[PDB]
RNA sequence: GCACCUCGAUGUCGGCUCAUCGCAUCCUGGGGCUGUAGUCGGUCCCAAGGGUUGGGCUGUUCGCCCAUUAAAGCGGUACGCGAGCUGGGUUCAGAACGUCGUGAGACAGUUCGGUCCCUAUCCGUCGCGGGCGCAGGAAAUUUGAGAGGAGCUGUCCUUAGUACGAGAGGACCGGGAUGGACGCACCGCUGGUGUACCAGUUGUUCUGCCAAGGGCAUCGCUGGGUAGCUAUGUGCGGACGGGAUAAGUGCUGAAAGCAUCUAAGCAUGAAGCCCCCCUCAAGAUGAGAUUUCCCAUUCCGCAAGGAAGUAAGAUCCCUGAAAGAUGAUCAGGUUGAUAGGUCUGAGGUGGAAGUGUGGCGACACAUGGAGCUGACAGAUACUAAUCGAUCGAGGACUUAAC
RNA sequence: CUCAACGAGAGACUCGGUGAAAUUAUAGUACCUGUGAAGAUGCAGGUUACCCGCGACAGGACGGAAAGACCCCGUGGAGC
RNA sequence: AAUGCCGGUAUGAGUAGCGAAAGAGGGGUGAGAAUCCCCUCCACCGAAUGCCUAAGGUUUCCUGAGGAAGGCUCGUCCGC
């Protein structure tokens, strides 16, 4: 498999080849430099790091400047693993850019989803909600916790708490376009997270 | 966003009108520490709108500016002194005409107080 | 709404745990201390790096 | 915004005439019926004018054998072959959503010639 | 009747 | 968008004036149809010259709406009245008129006669 | 039926909200026998994975009817759920009708109206933190013992009007589209909202007056609307598949020279199971693994060990939001764009004030896509993120090679 | 309501000042299946669970508040 | 061991509440100021939230000091 993760910029349509109005993420996500290579004799499993968007020396430590040092390149705000690509196919330090990705394929896009705060049963899960009238005090309320009979909450029953910051996968998108010139992947449909965030693209699991 | 201060819009903009009159005749105040942080930009937005000097600039500060004297025995207005007195002062510098110096907290409520003048 | 059993003396000093307060980001004032807490103007000397401005 | 009008800068719709929310134009529509594409004439007055650059959209309102037809384009469309403006309206605001229950001749009294 | 009632 | 209850005017030569909405045909399932879609319904004002009388719960199909139907190309459609045609429950129309403007989205489906009869397709 | 528990109180029907469990399975999946020609069927097996509706009547469960659907399944959980909700009916105090009673009054006969309290201590559940441990202190990246989520299906076209059938009728299997419900994300569109955005307008008061504005009258009202949040909007998912299987179908075969699905050995076989799809996961005290930094000070305690300063690193304090009740997370702290201001833009609103022209005037036109602009961008240290302080290791013992 | 989504204010959240009440055998106070005065946080067998908090929900503690109002008994009473 | 009587002290707990509806700034006093005094804006009532006059209260009215307790916080202030 085949992969890359960036930041996403924001969305805009873009018309391609016929009249039809295609709804587009627009990505940053290039270069992104080989860290460490891992190996199934060493480390008990074939992976690949790859670091994105290098910063400032001041905002890096000396073990992130160390662990940085054998790919020779400069610190990066962003490392994630990417599991299992076709080992080994890429040397530790080498730019992956988004040439390996054309603009027909079918690729996986996961991410952060955008943060909610502490929330209602009514809006976390999608619960329907009281009556207004008729004399009825219940609206907006999660519901009743049970039977009798266990003398207890089961567990998984839904209530209120903080929705969102969690890993969304986003499966089946489409390339529409890319741009080897300004590193920039544009994406059809709808990608999770909020804007400057990090987002990696994989490889869908074909077929 | 900007900040509610615990008051209705109406309290608000009252409240806002009267914290920039305030601060640009006695040239220091002393507030709590968030209504210095909403009050600093619409201080120096209407320093701004006296940088223009036309009559237009005026009209519109005038609808923000309380009628409040200003300078006694002089019988200058506050908007007069903006367009006097500010702007002739303010004139090389781009933007940053108020900072905020941090006290400590209040004794009746804990409230953390801040010292507002014209720089 | 009602308490069952009362709370017994150990269990209510063990959440009396984190009921106690910090000690405030207090510093050297350069002009006269002591001493000054942090990103606030002195209220002895009345300085702030590091003009008298009062 | 800029990289979103540097990606969207090459596929702008330069050529179109440029109009105000409130007069009377006829838009050049290709449509694909099978095989043959008939150009259909979709005369009537601009009520929306919503921007964003390549999100530009705007709304023609006409009257079709008794029941009012508003159809919504996007601005840099391929799908829009032309567009003639008929006449120039006087108008006050740039969204016409009250002309729409002003039948017949109240919306005539408010779109006049400029 | 068991009309809960209390006042 | 036509709902359960919703009132709709008849546009075709059938006799009936006014429609009310019973049933969307659409699985199990929605409350709501658009365009294109077959509504079972019942008939509450009719003319008194028609084949079509009153109370006879027929079935019909939505040709207009005030919602905004969306098209692949990004362009929107949407009328001023909620209207429909009554069908012999296969999509052949009972009046042998039509009238007002009928949107293009029937020809999506096998709808050929309605749109032949229609004097505007949008 | 009995009266074992509760009368120093165990709130009782029907609905709303939230569900969970068992199949004696309503559909979907796989089969046997059919008086199964094919479609549709009947009966009996294996199967709880998922889904099992919108109304009219009645307080009603139930039931009848209308229109669908793949089907509108039975039950348990104090006939689940009133310190989660409503009191329409039962079930108080008023008043009637019919009947009984001389009467006061009575009626699982009817009707009208009729006070539903609780600030959560503990266990439970849903989220978020602070400690300590993981034999040195740290910054990152991670394997997965385990756990949770998802699991549904309709219609159309081919094969094929083919097999079958006198005809009417009409496939199994295999492909390709398009839907319904549900779920996850996000608004670029379509809309909603948008109380520090723009414009119009009414009454009164104020800035001495005209003009121009401010206050109040629901944001005074009305017409729009940036960001954010949103669905009714958009994109995507339940795909293709492996292993052992249930009911069935079997192969080779003897007990029992035959026969045989089985007692040994091999298969095939379901929306069940365990994975492949997604997510949390080493407090998994069984505390795992890889990469890279910091080093082995001083003073006591003869041993164990204990204090002070520090390196790598982190925190107090401050600017803030892509985060958020508060903590926490993230972007940053003067070799820098973290926020505000300023400038230039995007978008919104719609043609500002003043001046001039035409008119008796209300008003219109030109200057002029003007003026104004809250959270949206890009530049710019002008202002605030000052000086500072605190925490943070000298690495136990055996065994095989070094 | 289908079917709910935003916006404003007060409480709720944080900080400063002040500061109760109902209740309370002691309490280091998990879950399942049974047993038992026949419906278990404390019993038996097993399965899980580092220590201490903060914001929420209300299934249980046959929760609290009133020596049940219904039913029965008293060789109790009162009104008709 | 009486849902006993009286007194003291806990639990809940630094929890609920602090009782309709506009405040802001500059000076002054003072050991101590968000709450007291003065000034300038802003706001509210205005067939009253204005004036007085019964019933009623009875010193609560004025001046100078004071702040213990009472102002549901503070207090240099008060109907103390």
């Amino acid at each position: 498999t085949k992969g890359i993760l960036g930041r996403k910029i924001g969305m805009t349509q873009v018309f391609a080849e016929n009249g039809d109005l295609i709804p587009v993420t627009v990505i940053e996500a290039a270069p992104n430099v080989v860290l460490q290579k891992k190996t199934a004799e060493n480390d008990g499993y074939e992976a690949i790091q790859l670091g994105f968007d290098d910063k400032r020396e001041k905002l890096s430590n000396k073990p992130e400047k160390g662990h940085v040092a054998k790919a020779e390149t400069a610190p990066k705000r962003f490392v994630k693993e990417l599991r299992g690509v076709e080992m080994d196919a890429y040397e530790v330090g080498q730019e992956v850019k988004v040439e390996i990705f054309s603009a027909g394929e079918i690729v996986d896009v996961t991410g952060v989803s955008k943060g909610k705060g502490f929330q209602g049963a009514i809006k976390r899960h999608g619960q329907s909600r009281g009556p207004m009238s008729h004399g009825s005090r219940y609206h907006r309320r999660p519901g009743s916790m049970g039977p009798v009979d266990p003398n207890r909450v089961f567990k998984g029953k839904l209530l209120p708490g903080r929705m969102g910051g969690e890993q969304i996968t986003v499966q089946n998108l489409e390339i529409v376009k890319v741009d080897a010139e300004r590193n920039l992947l544009l994406i059809k449909g709808n990608v999770p997270g909020a804007k400057k965030s990090l987002i990696t693209v994989k490889s869908a699991v074909k077929s | 966003s900007y900040r509610k201060l615990g008051r209705t819009s109406a309290q608000r903009k009252a409240m806002l009108r009267d914290l920039t009159t305030d601060l640009i005749i006695n040239e220091r105040i002393e507030t709590t520490e968030t209504r210095a942080k909403e009050l600093r930009s619409v201080v120096e937005k209407m320093i701004t709108l006296g940088k223009r000097g036309d009559l237009h600039a005026r009209r519109q500060a005038a609808a923000y500016i309380r009628n409040e004297v200003a300078n006694e025995e002089n019988n200058q207005d506050a908007l007069q002194k903006l367009f006097s007195d500010i702007a002739t002062r303010y004139e090389e510098r781009q933007g940053g005409y108020t900072r905020i110096m941090k006290l400590g907290p209040r004794r009746g409520d804990g409230a953390p107080m801040a010292i507002i003048e014209l720089v | 709404a009602v308490p069952f059993r009362r709370t017994s003396k150990m269990k209510k000093r063990l959440r009396r745990t984190h009921f106690k307060l910090n000690v405030p980001g207090m510093t050297e004032c350069p002009s006269c201390g002591e001493m000054k807490l942090s990103h606030r103007v002195c209220k002895a000397c009345g300085s702030y790096n590091g003009k008298d401005i009062n | 915004q800029k990289l979103i009008e540097d990606i969207t800068k090459e596929q702008l719709r330069t050529d179109l005439p440029a109009f105000r929310p409130g007069d009377t134009l006829r838009v050049h529509v290709k449509v694909v019926e099978g095989n043959r594409e008939r150009i259909q004439i979709f005369e009537g007055v601009v009520i929306k004018r919503r921007g964003g650059g390549i999100s530009e959209t705007f709304t023609v309102r006409k009257i079709s054998y008794g029941v009012g037809v508003e159809r919504t384009f996007p601005v840099h469309t391929p799908k829009i072959a032309k567009i003639e403006v008929v006449r120039y309206g006087k108008v006050r605001r740039a969204k016409l959503y009250y002309l729409r229950e002003l039948r017949g001749k109240a919306a005539r009294i408010k779109e006049i010639r400029r | 009747a068991a009309a809960a009632a209390a006042a | 968008m036509i709902q359960q209850e919703t009132r709709l005017k008849v546009a075709d030569n059938s006799g009936a004036r006014e429609v009310l909405t019973i049933k969307v045909l659409g699985g199990s399932g929605r409350k709501t149809a658009n365009i294109g879609d077959v509504i079972v319904c019942t008939v509450k004002q009719a003319t008194p010259g028609g084949v079509v009388k009153k109370g006879e719960v027929v079935k019909a199909v939505i040709v207009r709406t005030k919602s905004g139907a969306r098209r692949s190309d990004g362009s929107y459609i949407s009328f001023d009245e909620n209207a429909c045609v009554i069908i012999r429950d296969d999509k052949s129309p009972r009046g042998t008129r039509i009238f007002g403007p009928v949107a293009r989205e029937l020809r999506e489906n096998n709808f050929m006669k309605i749109v032949s009869l229609a004097p505007e397709v949008i």
